[PDB]
């Protein structure tokens, strides 16, 4: 409660965290896809963040800690279906969605 | 605004795939 | 950008003097809540800039439009997403979705997934247990192209290195008042002070005069200059450890 | 000129040190540096911006 | 953006009320 307290400390980890995933990772990419005309690995960071938002997941009775682990979940779905890796890691979260 | 898009067009998707997997049904009759 | 930050050869943001006289001053508060309100609206700016993405012939014509926005499916692969011909990123979500619908991981345990009728179908695989990263790798093979059309028959760098000349201009100023400051509160040792380390630093500017071409290739080194003994005293040390 | 060596630092320790003794003798003049910095035409066209963005901004 | 969403969203909701009518067709087609 105290972390998730702030408007600017509960909101920054909004859009940091769920880019901090694929950090550093070669994503597939689109750009080539649309100018026609996977990583099988992760990161150093990508595992401490995987890591903490696993750990974060384990808020229960929904307090302020799951209000936050269901609005990261749509954009994290989306990186979840690029880098096979965070298929393994994530699973607490994902159990706990 | 944002959460109240995704809110439906998830829902869009779980409706679009339920009804290939009711189309399964439509082939198996025939 | 890298992954860690880049060493550069102008300075970035010196500090600001805090032992100068608030009485006399009363500004050094007023310019430190600018900064911190820089600091804050930079915040802000980045957290948006980041969160802003977050015979007979036939006719073969390859035309403008061959474009990769809307991509053709298999029609296995059609039946499995349901669209038509919508997109590759499209097509891997749905894919996944359609996936973690079906509770295939485990209730690698979690790469191996649990095939079933329709996902063996449009991958031509009979196992039971197969990983999702083979899976995935094989959507790359199961999307083919759109056919074409067939008929047979700054200045903010600048400013901002001023602002930091100006702040070393600053410390420079504060630092040129501390010192008169010291030496008018208590005299008598900071003038010591000034005569023993003038005298100290005269005599490292002075530890480098005879080391030059023409005083070296002359004799007025090795002869003579016991007055100076810092040399020609060495050679009975040197010829000792075999240098010569 | 990139690095600083110890004959370098030295050098603008004693300089920076024997500047500040002949203040105090006043055998040096030092008006230059003084009023290059000062500039008081330049501190009132200051002022005058200032004043200018208090006009602008209310 | 405030507006945008919104322009896609009840297009979405034309759409799933489109294909409940297509739901009515297989309440009579068979």
């Amino acid at each position: 409660t105290e972390l998730f307290k702030s408007k600017e400390c509960s909101l920054i980890l909004e859009a940091t965290l769920p880019n901090l995933l694929s950090y550093n990772i070669a994503t597939p990419d689109y750009h080539l896809l649309q100018k026609h005309k996977f990583p099988q690995e992760l990161s150093d960071v990508s595992k401490v963040a995987c890591t903490f938002l696993c750990l974060l997941s384990n808020d229960t009775d929904d307090g302020a800690g799951s209000a936050f682990c269901q609005r990261i979940r749509p954009l994290v779905l989306h990186k979840l279906a690029d880098i096979p890796p965070l298929t393994l890691a994530l699973s607490e979260y994902m159990e706990n969605t | 605004e944002k959460l109240k898009y995704v809110k439906e067009s998830e829902k869009m998707l779980n409706d679009r795939l339920s009804l290939s997997k009711q189309i399964l049904d439509l082939n198996k009759s025939l | 950008t890298q992954t860690n930050p880049v060493p550069v050869t102008y300075p970035t943001d010196a500090y600001i003097p805090t032992y100068l006289p608030d009485d006399k001053v009363s500004n050094l508060a007023d310019l430190k809540k600018l900064i911190e309100m820089d600091s804050r609206l930079d915040l802000y700016l980045t957290r948006r800039r980041l969160d802003t993405s977050i015979l007979r012939c036939s006719i073969t014509i390859q035309l403008r439009g061959v474009d990769g926005g809307k991509v053709q499916y298999s029609p296995n692969l059609a039946t499995l997403i349901g669209m038509q011909t919508g997109s590759v990123n499209d097509a891997v979500y749905s894919i996944y979705k359609y996936i973690l619908i079906n509770n295939l991981f485990v209730t690698p345990e979690l790469g191996e997934v649990k095939l079933d009728s329709l996902l063996q179908k449009v991958l031509d695989t009979n196992a039971a247990h197969l990983p999702l990263m083979n899976v995935v790798q094989t959507v790359n093979k199961l999307v083919s192209p759109l056919p074409p059309i067939i008929l047979d028959y700054a200045e903010d760098t600048a400013k901002l290195r001023e602002i930091t000349k100006l702040a070393l201009q600053l410390n420079s100023s504060a630092q040129k008042y501390q010192f008169f400051h010291e030496l008018s509160l208590h005299p008598r040792e900071t003038l010591t002070h000034y005569l023993w380390s003038s005298k100290q630093n005269e005599l490292v500017l002075q530890g480098d005069q005879y080391f030059n071409e023409d005083a070296a290739r002359t004799s007025d080194i090795y002869s003579n200059n016991n007055n100076d003994r810092s040399l020609m005293g060495n050679i009975s040390l040197l010829y000792s450890q075999g240098r010569l | 000129y990139n690095n600083v060596t110890l004959k370098n630092l030295t050098a603008f320790q004693l300089l920076s040190q024997r500047e500040n003794i002949c203040e105090l003798l006043n055998l040096v003049e030092s008006t230059e540096r003084h009023n290059s910095i000062i500039n008081p035409e330049r501190q009132r066209m200051s002022l005058e911006e200032m004043k200018k963005m208090l006009d602008a901004l209310k």
